[PDB]
């Protein structure tokens, strides 16, 4: 005897949890650096007006 | 009668605390709002002027 | 059999893009070394033309 | 790269005039800006790799 | 440059 | 004219001669010795004509 | 005279034009 | 990493012109980076044992 | 804690049925929590230093 059913199960939820923790993360991180992009270029063009 | 105990290679859950003397973090955290020179730049002459 | 003829392609490609990568690097450091040069060449002249109202 | 060739040419003139207003001033809010920009983008990018 | 105040 | 023009120089030495005291201190730090202490920040600075 | 002029002129936390007492004075 | 930081810290308190962007600086600077690369190997490889 | 882990171990080679749940391992869980959070903590008075 090596597992049981509900063990095997919750060994399964947690990997997809997390596995999807990160991808909100991901999702997250990339709109606050578009953000940072466009405020840089807005701000360095009215310095040289 | 007893296997787990081998397959205990794989945490099921368990992540937990491990044991450092070394933190030592990387030596940058956060930023910093930096300034310029203090008064222009000087770099070359050709000829001068002068009243004597 | 299979196995080691894929092994001997893997060798094969890995060996020309070093030396292709060896070339860019050469052709890099030429590159420094002109931009310099330039630069140089551009003061110089500057100045150059700084005296030209005397 | 275009800002110091600005200023270095600004300060090549002739004794009688020699100003400083904005034109100098604004010059090195603009490299000063750079600078910034180049410190905050290298950070970004080591977070976006890790 | 300076005052004597600060 | 002639004791301005000396004063110009001697500014010049004074201001030299402070430089030269401070990279001595600087030449003469030493591994392991007392100063030495961790600062942290300031190494991307750059005032300087 | 010109003296009390300049010191108000050039005494705060901003910039200072470096107008000596005497001898030669800057370019800027 | 202590003694280096060190040395690059005082020369920032030279007067008006003297002050330079000195190649000590290029190599100082070359210097703290470099060895904070080789700080986060080691680590890995400490990990690894 | 080296000492308190290693403490725990061996106790998993005991045969077939005298293997029992004892008060002994729920102290000893406690016992590496707290530990864990106790070590933690000094972590946080080092960076304050």
């Amino acid at each position: 005897s090596a597992s049981t059913p509900e063990t095997w199960a919750k060994f399964n939820h947690d990997n997809l949890l997390r596995a999807e923790r990160e991808r909100l993360a991901s999702v997250n991180l990339r709109k606050l650096i578009d953000c940072i992009l466009r405020d840089t270029a807005e701000d360095l063009r009215l310095q040289c007006d | 009668m007893e296997n787990v105990r081998r397959e205990a290679t794989r945490p099921s859950v368990p992540s937990g605390t491990l044991e450092l003397y070394f933190p030592d973090h990387l030596y940058r955290n956060d930023y910093v709002s930096l300034e310029g020179p203090r008064w222009a730049p000087a770099i070359k002459q050709a000829v001068r002027w002068k009243f004597t | 059999w299979d196995e080691h003829d894929n092994r001997t392609r893997l060798a094969e490609r890995i060996d020309t893009v070093n030396r292709w990568k060896e070339t860019l690097d050469k052709c890099l450091t030429d590159l420094d070394a002109e931009i310099d040069s330039l630069a140089q060449a551009k003061e110089s002249a500057e100045q150059n033309l700084q005296a030209k109202n005397l | 790269s275009i800002a110091t060739d600005n200023l270095q040419c600004r300060e090549r003139r002739q004794h009688p005039d020699l100003v400083r207003d904005y034109v100098e001033v604004e010059l090195l809010k603009e490299t000063e800006l750079i600078r910034n920009i180049q410190e905050l983008l290298k950070r970004t990018i080591g977070q976006a790799v890790d | 440059r300076y005052t004597p105040d600060d | 004219s002639d004791r301005s023009a000396q004063h110009e120089l001697e500014k010049d030495l004074s201001d030299k001669q402070a430089a030269l005291r401070i990279d001595d201190k600087c030449q003469h730090l030493r591994n392991t010795s007392e100063g030495v202490s961790y600062f942290r920040g300031v190494e991307r600075v750059d005032a300087t004509v | 005279p010109r003296k009390e002029y300049e010191v108000a002129c050039n005494t705060g936390a901003y910039t200072s034009s470096g107008l000596a007492t005497a001898g030669f004075r800057t370019a800027k | 990493l202590k003694v280096a930081q060190t040395r690059l810290d005082e020369r920032t308190r030279r007067p008006n012109v003297e002050l330079c962007r000195d190649m000590a600086q290029l190599r100082l600077v070359n210097e703290v980076y470099e060895v904070d690369e080789t700080i986060q190997t080691l680590q890995q490889r400490l990990r690894d044992s």
